[PDB]
């Protein structure tokens, strides 16, 4: 019987943490902003550009 | 044998086949029009005489016992009735006791046919080879039909025995004739076997059932059936 | 409370990772066919895509994990329902793998008359189906041993060798998927050889990519454990872990005997 | 913001179920589109508006099956009245696996858009409903439209696979307490069912697509006929994922009919471990048999025999069904409301479609009668009257809920009578044209066939104003000024109902449950 | 309890010794090719070139 | 109660129907073509002579659909 | 082991040998002679089902919206039942 | 929000409910009659 590797109560400060906030799921944490409101975010512009390009250039038979 | 306007039912038979085809559809429309007026009625029945001015009450019966069982053997007698000729046409239509007397390959190429009575040669390049293409709207007689006219028509001895072995060269087709009753895919790598015997004179015409790819039921199959002399002339004087 | 909720089952709370998957799951569509005829934008739309798809994964395994690890949503109700569903997940997944092989029986027991009639079709080198499959048989075999090794540490309350056995099955899963690179570099005889060359070559990709979403899979419960997010009563990401890789072998071991062993004979 | 949260993010079941809704009307708007262009070039023999290009015809054609048999049933039966009314039904919070139902749905538009585009690029995908190897190979067309509609393919089936997924473990354990499997009422009991075949099935078929698509683009063999590898594989493999779907979007068909007639009949469902056991024997012998589609192909004489037994076997457990019902109604108390005509116009119009498929199912009669419009007439009085009629059914007798408000009912009787009317004139040519012989998906036809293809396409006119009513009837009850009442309706007004889905509210209010019912269980 | 833990801990150990020496075994193995088969038909097509064409990928 | 407003509609959908079908294939609102063989107006006269007697490429004219026309030749 | 929140509640319950929902399974003798058949609730109204049966007969079942003031009988088997609130009786969304 | 609604939709509080419900059919049936023609009319406004 050995504990794997960590104290075990740096699991039991965050779990505290996560339930002292008030906010949906997949915004608590300081990481979890910048995460989550920048990066699917932008990703997700340049990609639905990037598809209405395509399927312009395909539609038309241009750019090959 | 052609297409007729505001028609009802099956075509006119040539071929033993069709004979089959046609008793078997007429034994299944029996047994299944018997089925569906039966049904109708019970269905009838039960929403009229109980339309909710002559019982107001449910009456409140959920289990049901010996009647169950009733409608699940009885529909089951039904349809070993309606199997026992399906299963005789198909094994009295697969035996071929007889030698077929020629052999047609009917090539199914991309957009018309090709045909081949090689069993005349005795070389090794095929003679009496040619190509079946559709006549165009303004190629016509005042009589014929419209995309079912066909250039050199395939010619076929009547009252004798065939073999025409369907295959194809570009893309999947069917050779689909249904005055014979004769529907079989032309698939690029095999090589069907139909065994057929036509039993009157007379020409039939046909159309392609699968999707080739634009000029499809432009593709039109066309055979005549013709005495065994004219044929003779017709294969000697075509050499 | 659950008192005021009155059940048990898990209430979830929205996240706009499925549509984000959906869009992901676009651009990866879009950017295949762009990349699968010669286009401007197709290279590049396709690893955007597949990217993206990649980071809406993340970050909703790692949705899942906090709320189940730090709120502790998960009740022994839902607890059984994500075995329900992963049990349902590698049903499909056998399926699919069992249209493969269909085709390769299809494909296999008659030859057509333009293969000769015979298989394997004469000029394709087959691999001799001992010196290299073997090896990546024995190895999954001994990968399996491993994660049952795992699994019986974890079980034990013998929470430490738990890490030890999963980075053990990890090395040999890299061992293999390694030894899979090299038999496709030496092969003898490419993608667009005959049905032999391409089934073959399709069903065996197909099983490297479950074998690196495996490996993946343990790597994350390797990490888990490691940081102690695994307890002996509650856990069910190993036991998912578990039941994939012995997934793994189970088509391994099928598609050794019969492409390998029957399709050289 | 806040609206675009709810919509876009939130899991909530029910509004998962609206969304599928929402979507299932686009699509089938979209389909009958198509329909009524394939109808007007169909009108008179020679170029009617397409003016030649039967290769867009052949596009029309594609794209109108496609979008009708996977956007606008499956998204209805499963995502529109599953996601809704399975954890309603089976007195359950909030369904398993929520994040899973968002996906799905959120997956299905950009499957749509890939059709879209699909039948837009160079050419078009000019291959039929069933993509057949040869011509969809790359040396016919060469265009990448097939590889847009095989790629629309795989977004649909996985979605379809994720939301079998979620129905199969909700069932399995998400019910609530006391209720034992042989309580859950005949819509879960076909959902799962469906959902089982959903699960098993529609990975083949991502198999065979996957495989087509290698062939194409990255050089297989697996369908080019030099090396091996025959097409008749491609055809075994997309029909053993054919049959299975068509037995897919009846299913729930069924669970709504057999709701209908208990809540009309003042009784509950005849037979009830009848229904059951029957339609899990439906299930089953949906795999079994799936070459009843290519008896004309090739096959050896065993095969075909043995398909006919098959499919004869499966026509059983249809036929105890539909007997069961008629016997559901013996009891007394109908009162013909509008579900209640449609589903009595189900109940005799599958009843139609399913004799002819008998027909349909012999060797030899499949070898006269392969692909012409007699087989057309089978599948379409079939699936479009059985699954269409029954959502038809669904949606009166459920917008009784969703919404709040409830149509008005002469509107409501008339469009059933227009619908009914028009699309049983406009199929039954079909029958008797593919007994004169004329082949199936042309753009032209002889001068022979015009006689009936005249008629038929009169029949397609009052099916588009069939549709314009429902339409009618859907805005005037969304902006009906006078909510549910005991004299408009009589179902939600029940102190005690047999579905526990009828006593809760007019909508659910957010969570469906204050706290779970329970089952009083005796013999203690 | 324990015991499995051990029995499988000792047979994946052994697991691994066979695999390393089979290892062993299969590398040092020049692999000399045979010569191309004569093309067949249905050897080397090419029914839509690579993106990459000339070449198949892994070669 | 409601009866005469379903006929009357049904008629009404009967009616729309048809001046639908007229404008968009009898006059054409949208292009299109009719054929020769249908314009000409004698076309069937002579397909019907025809299946009287049919034309063939070897061998005298021959007759179609002997059984469902009930039309061939005697004796000779 | 660690745990917090929801799974804390079940297991500190299965732990200190309580059930959590033991009122959501009435369990109880058929009829109301001068015993009512009773029910329990953790709100002022809420749903019952009955599926009656001594043990032998039983009808499939029915769903009423069961109240605290009014005691409710099985429109079929004809059985009482009476509500007992265990909790804050109040109107379920309050 | 109204996640503690007696009605989940509770379609009656908004401005007049008609123009906007009767706006939303016709634009979903435009969106689903439009596209369909569209789709034929670029195919013939191609080659
Ligand atoms: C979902 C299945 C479905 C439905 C409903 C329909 C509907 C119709 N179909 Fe379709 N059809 C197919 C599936 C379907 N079809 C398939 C699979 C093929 C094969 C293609 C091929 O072989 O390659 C085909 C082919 C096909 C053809 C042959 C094409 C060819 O031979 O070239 C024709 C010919 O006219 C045709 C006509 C019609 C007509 C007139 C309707 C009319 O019934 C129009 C429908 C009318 C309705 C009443 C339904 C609309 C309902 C709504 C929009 C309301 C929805 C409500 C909500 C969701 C709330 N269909
Ligand atoms: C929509 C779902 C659906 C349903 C329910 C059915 C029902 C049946 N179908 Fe259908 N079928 C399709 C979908 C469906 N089909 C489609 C999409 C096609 C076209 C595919 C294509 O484009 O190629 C097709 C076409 C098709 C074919 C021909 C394919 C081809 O050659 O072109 C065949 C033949 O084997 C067939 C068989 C059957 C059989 C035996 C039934 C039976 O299950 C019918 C059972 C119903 C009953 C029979 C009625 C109720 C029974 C009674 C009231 C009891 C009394 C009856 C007896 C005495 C048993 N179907
Ligand atoms: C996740 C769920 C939502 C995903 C939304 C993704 C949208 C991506 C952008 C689509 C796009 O740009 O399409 C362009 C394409 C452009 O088509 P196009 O190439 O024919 O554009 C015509 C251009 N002119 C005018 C010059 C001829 O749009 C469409 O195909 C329209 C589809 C409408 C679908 C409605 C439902
Ligand atoms: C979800 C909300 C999506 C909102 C944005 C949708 C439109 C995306 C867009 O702007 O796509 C760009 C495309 C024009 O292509 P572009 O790259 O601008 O042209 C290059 C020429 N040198 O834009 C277009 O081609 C516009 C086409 C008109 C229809 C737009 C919506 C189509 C999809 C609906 C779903
Ligand atoms: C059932 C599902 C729908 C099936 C439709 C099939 C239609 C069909 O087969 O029609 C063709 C049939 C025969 O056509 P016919 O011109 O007579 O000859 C063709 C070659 N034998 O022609 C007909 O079917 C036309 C009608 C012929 C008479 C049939 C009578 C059956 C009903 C009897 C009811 C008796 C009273 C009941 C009360
Ligand atoms: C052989 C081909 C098919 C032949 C079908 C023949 C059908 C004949 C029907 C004749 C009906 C005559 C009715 C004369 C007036 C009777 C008094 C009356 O009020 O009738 C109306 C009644 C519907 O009223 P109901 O639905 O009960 O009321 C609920 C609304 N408050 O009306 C009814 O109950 C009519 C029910 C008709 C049921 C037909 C079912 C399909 C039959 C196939
Ligand atoms: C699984 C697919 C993963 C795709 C990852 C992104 C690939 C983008 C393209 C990268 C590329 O062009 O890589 C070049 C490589 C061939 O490199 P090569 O020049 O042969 O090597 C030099 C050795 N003398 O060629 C490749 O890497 C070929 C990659 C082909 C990917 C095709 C994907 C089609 C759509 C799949 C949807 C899922
Ligand atoms: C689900 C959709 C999946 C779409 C897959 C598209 C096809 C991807 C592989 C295309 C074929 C290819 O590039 O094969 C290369 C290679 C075979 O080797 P070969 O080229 O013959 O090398 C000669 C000697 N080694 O390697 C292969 O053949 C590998 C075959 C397996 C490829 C796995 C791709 C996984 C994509 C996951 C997408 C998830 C979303
Ligand atoms: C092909 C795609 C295959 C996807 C497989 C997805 C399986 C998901 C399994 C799942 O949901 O597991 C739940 C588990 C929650 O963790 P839990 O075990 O509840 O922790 C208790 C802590 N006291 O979840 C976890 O522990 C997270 C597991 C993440 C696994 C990621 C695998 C990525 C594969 C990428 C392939 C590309
Ligand atoms: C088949 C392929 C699709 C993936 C299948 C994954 C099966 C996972 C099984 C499962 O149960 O996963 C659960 C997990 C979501 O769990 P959740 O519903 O949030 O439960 C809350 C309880 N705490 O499930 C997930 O998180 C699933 C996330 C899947 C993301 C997939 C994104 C890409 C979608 C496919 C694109 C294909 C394109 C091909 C070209
Ligand atoms: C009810 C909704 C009706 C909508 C009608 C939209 C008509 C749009 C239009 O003008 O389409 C252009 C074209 C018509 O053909 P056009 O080239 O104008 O030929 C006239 C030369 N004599 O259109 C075409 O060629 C194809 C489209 C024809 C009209 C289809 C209407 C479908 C209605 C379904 C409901
Ligand atoms: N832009 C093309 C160039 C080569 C094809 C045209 N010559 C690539 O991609
Ligand atoms: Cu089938
Ligand atoms: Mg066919
Ligand atoms: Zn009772």
């Amino acid at each position: 019987s050995e504990p794997p590797f960590r104290p075990r109560e740096k699991l039991i400060e965050k779990q505290k943490h996560f339930q002292s906030v008030h906010k949906h799921t997949y915004l608590k944490g300081p990481y979890d902003k910048i995460t989550s409101v920048a990066i699917p975010l932008a990703l997700a512009a340049s990609s639905l550009y990037l598809i209405g390009r395509g399927i312009y250039n395909m539609s038309h038979g241009i750019g090959k | 044998d052609a297409p007729e306007p505001w028609q009802l039912g099956f075509q006119d038979a040539a071929t033993p086949i069709m004979q089959g085809i046609m008793d078997l559809h007429h034994d299944i429309f029996f047994f299944l029009v018997q089925i569906a007026v039966f049904v109708l009625w019970v269905l009838s029945r039960a929403l009229w005489c109980f339309r909710s001015k002559i019982s107001p009450i449910p009456q409140r019966i959920v289990h049901g016992t010996t009647i169950e069982i009733l409608w699940t053997i009885f529909p089951s007698i039904i349809l070993m009735f309606i199997a026992i000729p399906s299963f005789t046409l198909l094994y009295s239509m697969d035996d071929v006791v007889v030698d077929p007397a020629i052999t047609i390959k009917a090539i199914g190429h991309q957009w018309y046919w090709s045909y081949e009575y090689s069993d005349y040669n005795n070389s090794d390049e095929q003679s009496l080879a040619f190509d079946s293409y559709m006549v165009p709207e303004d190629d016509l007689e005042l009589g014929q039909l419209r995309l079912l006219e066909v250039d050199n028509r395939v010619v076929v001895p009547a009252k004798t025995h065939l073999r025409v072995l369907i295959t194809s060269a570009d893309v999947l087709h069917s050779w689909a004739v249904p005055s014979l009753g004769v529907k079989c895919d032309a698939v690029p790598g095999r090589l069907n076997q139909i065994s057929t015997f036509i039993q009157r004179e007379g020409v039939y015409y046909g159309q392609c059932s699968e999707i080739c790819g634009t000029n499809h039921a432009f593709m039109p199959i066309v055979v005549e059936a013709v005495s065994t002399k004219d044929y003779g002339s017709w294969v000697s004087n075509q050499i | 409370m659950i008192e005021s909720q009155r059940h048990s089952y898990h209430l979830v709370d929205p996240s706009p990772w499925p549509i984000s998957g959906s869009l992901g799951a676009l651009a990866t569509t879009v950017g295949g066919v762009m990349y699968m005829h010669s286009f401007q934008g197709g290279a590049t739309l396709l690893s955007l895509g597949l990217i993206f798809i990649l980071y809406t994964m993340f970050v909703w395994w790692r949705d899942v994990l906090r709320e189940s690890t730090l709120e502790g949503h998960h009740t022994k109700v839902v607890q059984l329902g994500l075995r329900y569903g992963f049990i349902l997940f590698i049903v499909s997944e056998v399926m699919f793998l069992f249209a493969f092989f269909w085709a390769f029986f299809h494909s296999s027991l008659a030859p057509t008359v333009e293969i000769g009639g015979i298989w394997p079709p004469l000029g394709i080198w087959v691999l001799d189906p001992w010196e290299i499959p073997f090896l990546n048989t024995l190895i999954l075999l001994s990968s399996g041993a491993a994660v049952t090794w795992a699994h019986h540490a974890i079980l034990a309350g013998k929470e430490k060798r738990a890490v030890y056995a999963l980075v053990a099955t990890v090395l040999l899963a890299l061992v293999f998927t390694g030894f899979q690179g090299m038999e496709y570099y030496q092969a003898p005889f490419t993608i667009s050889d005959s049905i032999y060359g391409s089934t073959f070559f399709l069903a065996t990709g197909f099983h490297g990519f479950h074998v690196i979403i495996g490996t993946l899979f343990l790597i994350i419960c390797g990490i888990r454990q490691y940081l102690g997010h695994l307890t002996k009563e509650h856990h069910v990401g190993f036991e998912a872990a578990a039941w994939y890789w012995h997934f793994v072998d189970v088509v391994w071991l099928f598609l050794f005997v019969s492409i390998y062993w029957w399709g050289g004979i | 913001m806040t609206n675009p949260v709810r919509w876009l993010f939130s899991t909530n079941h029910k509004d998962i179920g609206t969304l599928y809704f929402i979507f299932g009307a686009i699509a089938g708007v979209m389909g009958t589109c198509f329909s009524v262009l394939i109808r007007m070039e169909l009108a008179r023999p020679g170029d009617q508006i397409l003016g030649g290009n039967h290769q867009l015809y052949n596009v029309l054609i594609t794209a109108h099956a496609f979008l009708m048999i996977f956007f606008m049933v499956m998204p209805a039966m499963i995502g529109g009245f599953g996601n809704w009314f399975v954890p309603i039904l089976i007195g359950a919070p909030d369904m398993a696996f929520p994040r899973l139902n968002n996906i799905s749905f959120w997956l299905l538009p950009p499957s749509l858009l890939l059709l879209l585009s699909s039948a837009l690029v160079e050419v078009g995908s000019g291959t039929g409903w069933t993509v057949y190897p040869p011509l969809s190979g790359i040396t016919s067309h060469s265009g990448g439209a097939v590889d847009l509609a095989i790629f629309s393919l795989h977004l649909s089936g996985v979605s379809s696979i994720l939301g079998s997924i979620n129905f199969i473990t909700t069932i399995f354990n998400m019910r609530g307490p006391g209720m034992t499997m042989h309580r859950s009422p005949l819509f879960v009991w076909s959902v799962l069912v469906t959902a089982f075949l959903l699960l098993l099935s529609l990975p083949v078929l991502a198999g065979a697509i996957t495989m087509l698509l290698t062939d194409r683009n990255f050089n297989t063999t697996f369908f080019d006929p030099a090396g091996g590898g025959d097409p008749i594989l491609y055809q075994h493999l997309f029909w053993f994922f054919g049959h299975p779907e068509v037995y897919i979007l009846i299913l729930p068909g069924f669970g709504i009919i057999s709701h209908i007639v208990s809540t009309f009949s003042g009784k509950p469902v005849f037979g009830y471990l009848g229904m059951v056991y029957a339609m899990i024997s439906i299930g089953v012998l949906g795999f079994l048999v799936w070459a009843h589609h290519m008896f004309t192909v090739g096959l050896d004489v065993d095969t075909r025999a043995y398909f006919t037994a098959a499919t004869m076997i499966i026509a059983v457990p249809t036929g105890i069904k539909i007997f069961s019902w008629i016997a559901t109604m013996w009891g007394g108390s109908i009162q013909y409301k509008t579900p209640m005509l449609f589903a009595v116009g189900f109940i005799f119009l599958f009843t139609i479609g399913g004799l002819t498929g008998i027909v349909l199912a012999n060797s030899g009669l499949d070898i006269a009668l392969h692909d012409t419009y007699y087989v057309v007439a089978h599948f379409h009085y079939v699936l479009s009257m059985g699954a269409v009629f029954a959502l038809f059914a669904g949606f009166y007798y459920w917008v009784g809920k969703i919404f709040g408000r409830t149509y008005p009912e002469t509107l409501g009787q008339i469009h059933f009578w227009i619908t009914f009317f028009g699309v049983n004139l406009t199929f039954f040519p079909m029958h008797f044209l593919g007994l004169s012989g004329m082949p199936r998906r042309i753009p032209d036809y002889p001068d022979a066939y015009a006689g009936w293809n005249a008629l038929s396409s009169f029949g397609s006119y009052i099916s588009v104003v069939g549709i314009c009513c429902f339409f009618v009837v859907v805005t005037i009850t969304s902006t009906s000024g006078n909510n549910i009442t005991r004299a408009n309706i009589p179902w939600a007004v029940e102190q005690n109902s047999t579905t526990l889905e009828w006593l809760v509210q007019s909508p659910p209010a957010f969570h469906t449950f204050g706290e779970l019912p329970a089952i009083k269980e005796t013999k203690s | 309890d324990a015991y499995e833990t051990a029995k499988w801990e000792k047979i994946t150990y052994l697991g691994i010794v066979s695999c390393t020496g089979l290892a062993i075994y299969n590398l040092s193995k020049g692999h000399p090719h045979t010569e191309e088969p004569p093309a067949y038909p249905y050897l080397h097509i090419r029914n839509k070139e690579f993106p990459w064409g000339p070449d198949g990928l892994f070669e | 109660m409601s009866t005469k407003y379903i006929v009357s509609a049904i008629l009404g959908s009967f009616g729309i129907a048809w001046v639908c079908d007229y404008y968009v294939s009898e006059k054409k609102i949208f292009g299109g073509s009719t054929p020769g063989t249908i314009t000409n107006k004698e076309w069937g006269e002579e397909t019907d002579k025809k299946f009287q007697a049919w034309p063939r490429t070897a061998g005298p004219p021959v007759v179609v659909n002997p059984i469902t026309r009930q039309n061939f030749v005697v004796k000779s | 082991p660690i745990a917090t929140g929801h799974e804390r509640e079940e297991i500190q319950a299965s732990l200190e040998g309580r059930d959590i929902l033991e009122i959501n399974h009435p369990e109880g003798p058929f009829g109301t002679k001068e015993a009512p058949a009773i029910v329990k609730s953790y709100f002022d109204r809420r749903i019952v089902g009955c599926p009656g049966g001594e043990g032998e007969d039983e009808h499939d079942v029915v769903w009423f919206w069961l109240e605290n003031g009014k005691p409710h009988e099985c429109p079929v088997c004809s059985q009482y039942f009476e509500l007992k609130v265990v909790g804050p009786g109040g109107d379920p969304y309050g | 929000y109204y996640i503690h609604a007696k009605h989940m939709y509770n379609l009656d509080r908004m401005k007049h409910r008609g123009l906007k419900m009767s706006l939303a059919v016709f634009s979903a049936f435009s969106i689903g009659v439009a596209v369909p023609v569209y789709a034929v009319i670029f195919q013939q406004k191609k080659t």
